[PDB]
RNA sequence: UGUUCGGGUCGAAGCAGGGCUGUGAAGUCCUGUGGACCGUUCACAAACGAAAAUCCUGGUAAUAGUAGCAGCAAAGCAGGGUGAGACUCCCUGCCGCCGAAGGGGCCAGGUUUCCUCGGCAAUGUUCGUCAGCCGAGGGUUAGUCGGUCCUAAGACGUACC
RNA sequence: UUAUGCUAUCAGGUGGAUGGCUCGGCUCAAGAGCUUAUGAAGGACGUGCCAAGCUGCGAUAAGCCCGGGGUAGGUGCAUGGAGCCAAUGAACCCGGGAUUUCCGAAUGGGACCUCUCCGUAGUGAUCAUUCAUGAUCGGGAACGCUCCGAAUUGAAACAUCUCAGUAGGAGCGGGAAAAGAAAUCAAUUGAGAUGCCGUAAGUAACGGCGAGUGAAACCGGCACAGUUCAAACCGAAUCCCUUCGGGGACAUGUGGUGUUGUAGGGCUGUUCAAACGUCUGGCGGUAAAAUCGAACUUGCCUGGAACGGCAGACCAUAGAGUGUGACAGUCACUUAGAUGUACGCCAAAAGACCGGAACAUGUCCCUGAGUACCGUGCGUUGGAUAUCGUGCGUGAAU
């Protein structure tokens, strides 16, 4: 099943993404190899780690952490965060 | 009409279909971002009509044994 | 069709409130003028967006005009020229009923249509 | 602290989310024959037997 | 309810106050309000008549602008701000309280009370521009901290009876 | 201008009685009646552009696909904004499919952890076979069958009795269940399976013979229906699984004959021949949403608005009723009366299938055992030395 739900766009999420890291709202009912896979999959970019949140309200945080650098920006720009 | 109707689903090819699959999958992430920072969306039917096309295309997969 | 055991009024009105929507286009059914009537053998007919309505009944007697829109749950159609006028001024539609009203030129695009006045 | 599983915070999540004023459109659409539900408290009354 | 004869948007029921009739239960009419139903002959029925049960439910008096807002920790004053409005909200100075607990760390328990902005009908034993209150938004990142792992008292499951 | 007050009426506040209305409730009648390991009912969590509750739905999440009906709008309770969908026939209704998170009979292990551990991707427990496979488990408003089983109360106290086989409990189970074809009831001589209703009758019977408890048969109805094994005679002539090769059951008996009392059957001989029942068959009926269905919206008056008053014109196998700006046979939906219908069900002619009914003959053969009866204890019953059950002991003939 889809792990990956939609980027989350918050002030603490954009200030993220300038050392080259994402914040993704995914699945509650997944780990972080699930996560690994399917980002590496839609993306191409080789993840290098990943840290995991559950929230008052519900839903799961998860932010990735990418090996080559700039990715993130060019992530952000193609799903129109920016 | 519609972003697909049954004729054009069943009348592509599989992989027509799967990629037809992951351009609704795709815009509907970056739907859901714009929309998830308190923001009026640029047109709130969007949503609907993405997800049930992408509940057709996923019938019809599995009706032709696709998956 | 519900027959002579339900001369409840309980009854009778629990079946006009809670109606299948496909029930309810049926009771959008007003007159024909006297041409009509005679060129299709039906008595009445349905009231449809687009045809001329002559009003009949209420503050616009002999007012004619065109239907503006119709809605199926309200149970009430909407008129050229019958309107209602706010306190600051703008002319608002008044809607009206069906059965106040007798149809004087068919609105003939659906191609179905003449099927479904009759049989 | 009350060290939770996953299903505790689960359902206090919920039972946060319940405490919400009914949104203005309802009342506007209603008109004003919707204006609370029974789901609404208060932190420090009655507990909730959430857990 | 069965049956006979009727009334009503030129204003029915109901309600407030009056005139007349009857020994009386009560009937009928007039005026004000009200905006849609109500009677009558002959008979028949009943979930059929309230002043009382330390009666039941709802509304509301006097007591009464009264008691309480003291007793174990008697705490505030000056100047300057904000604001429609300042004993009570903010800054500086003086004067004070706890200082082996009223400080610091955290279990169980609580469950968003946490931070920012915008408000003051109610909540706060007074006021309030303040707030653990009301509305909107945001916030919890682990190979090394815990659980997870082992077994104690002692439970539970399957089989046998 | 006498204050604080008292009595009565009026105007206003507070309050929510009375009246009128009512998609709700309740009772009776006619139908219909099982579902789940192909994972149920129930629950937790999630799901909407703005969405908190309820309702629906399940990561395809107020929903997706196909066939029919329906026709111009749709977006639940809940007429707000902005959008989208729809003549490629939507919304809605009838039938059939798909997806269907976790718990739950819950079933790989474990639960003050609705999640978690190993992943060896998981037939949990008990059973039957040919060992391919198959069966049981939970739920259901009341009804049904089997077993265990009080006290308050009445007797104007109370112990037998009564309350009462009631309340309650355990097991099993379907659209119904239980019963059911005489080792019967009668009385002189008859009847002919069972169930349910009426009557017998508050009678017989029981009982500190007190209070109380309490039948059946005869007779009248509803509805009708009879049969199958064991044994005597023959001795594998039989059954089931299957990859159609074959394999299992079985001489400790598969199969054929046979099933009863003014006795029957087998062995022995003669005669008549084939009644009830099973299968194929679908003439013809029942049959989804649904379709059609008469005749005024005529003139003046009142009124915000006529279905009203006064005049006029029609319908009726349709004057039941509801909606509509006030009372509607003729305005709308209906009604009376007729058509239409997929999947299913029922069923008449007509064909095939096993076969049944009598008679004569006898040191011939067969006909249900810890059973029937009996002693003794207790429960229960109207059952009285004369109800039924069952603990112990004893115990036949054919
Ligand atoms: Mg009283
Ligand atoms: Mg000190
Ligand atoms: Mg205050
Ligand atoms: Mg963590
Ligand atoms: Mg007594
Ligand atoms: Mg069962
Ligand atoms: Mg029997
Ligand atoms: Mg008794
Ligand atoms: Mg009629």
């Amino acid at each position: 099943m889809s792990s990956i739900n939609y980027p989350f766009v918050t002030e603490k999420a954009m200030m993220l993404l300038d050392e080259n890291k994402l914040q993704f709202i995914v699945d509650t009912r997944s780990n972080k190899k699930q996560i690994l896979e399917d980002v590496e999959k839609m993306y191409g970019f080789k993840v290098k780690s990943v840290r995991t949140m559950t929230t008052m309200k519900g839903m799961k945080k998860a932010v990735l952490a990418f090996e080559e650098p700039e990715a993130a920006h060019e992530i952000a720009t193609r799903i129109g965060l920016m | 009409m519609a972003i697909l109707r049954t004729s054009e689903i069943r009348t592509m090819t599989i992989e027509e279909r799967a990629d037809e699959l992951e351009n609704l999958n795709n815009e509907l992430v970056r739907e859901r971002a714009l929309t998830s920072a308190g923001g009026a969306p640029e047109n709130p039917g969007r949503i609907g009509e993405i997800r049930r096309t992408i509940a057709r295309i996923k019938t019809i997969q599995h009706e032709l044994n696709e998956i | 069709m519900i027959a002579m055991v339900s001369k409840q009024p309980r009854k009778q009105r629990k079946a006009r409130y809670a109606a299948p929507l496909h029930i309810r286009q049926k009771f959008m059914g007003a007159r024909l003028s006297e041409a009509l009537t005679k060129e299709y053998g039906t008595r009445s007919a349905a009231v449809i967006t687009g045809d001329t309505v002559k009003v009949m009944r209420g503050d616009f007697k002999g007012t004619e005009g065109k239907v503006q829109s119709v809605s199926l749950m309200d149970g009430t159609i909407t008129v050229d020229g019958v309107i209602s006028t706010k306190v600051d001024g703008t002319e608002v539609p008044r809607p009206l009923n069906p059965s106040n009203v007798m149809i004087t030129k068919l609105e003939m695009k659906d191609g179905r249509r003449a099927s479904s006045i009759k049989k | 602290m009350s060290h939770n599983m996953k299903g505790q915070k689960k359902r206090l999540a919920k039972a946060h989310k319940q405490n919400t004023r009914v949104p203005v459109w309802v009342i506007v659409k209603t008109n004003r024959k919707v204006v609370s539900h029974p789901r609404r408290r208060h932190w420090r009354r009655r507990s909730l037997d959430v857990k």
